[PDB]
């Protein structure tokens, strides 16, 4: 069965190829990126 | 400037005067003097009695010290105008107050004079 069905799956893939693995989870370079600007606490009018 | 899209860079405005070069000189000029007015909208009525000139001259001093404590300005002075205030134009409705504040400078160019020592001087050289 690992011989005949794989030869049958290779035969189907030659006649009709598979669909491409489309990508919907492509994110920009932000959602894993820290905001490197200092917060409003560091710019406050109080010595730390 | 940096990383192609990451941050803006530059704060000086298109100004011919070096006094008004920064936008923070211009923004804090107009956004305290319309925040002065917001809250002190009663200064266009309640006609000029003896306490009225005295009512807002620490009405502004108590509001601008709230600007000073939150860092919006550094030390200021608010006082009624001694010479231009007169009874000839107080009946006209005009009455003057003098505002003098300096604002915080933005540190666009921090210099770092590094120096090393052990107790008081460079012991190596």
């Amino acid at each position: 069965l690992k011989v005949q069905v794989n030869s049958a799956a290779q035969a189907v893939g030659k006649v009709a190829g598979d669909i491409s693995p489309t990508l919907a989870g492509v994110l920009p370079s932000w959602l894993l990126a820290p905001s490197a600007t200092p917060p409003s606490e560091a710019a406050a009018s109080l010595p730390h | 400037i940096r990383d192609d899209g990451y941050r803006l860079w530059g704060n000086r405005t298109l100004s011919s005067d070096s006094k008004w070069a920064f936008v923070t000189r211009v923004r804090t000029m107009d956004l305290v003097m319309d925040a002065i007015l917001a809250g002190h909208k009663w200064a266009v009525d309640r006609g000029i009695t003896k306490t009225y000139v005295k009512d807002v001259t620490e009405g502004l001093r108590a509001f601008m010290r709230d600007l000073k404590n939150q860092g919006a300005v550094i030390n200021f002075e608010v006082y009624a105008d001694p010479d231009l205030n007169s009874a000839s134009q107080l009946a006209q409705g005009k009455v003057y107050w003098n505002i003098r504040f300096t604002d915080v400078p933005p540190a666009e160019n921090p210099n770092f004079r590094v120096e090393v020592t052990d107790q008081w001087l460079t012991e190596v050289l």
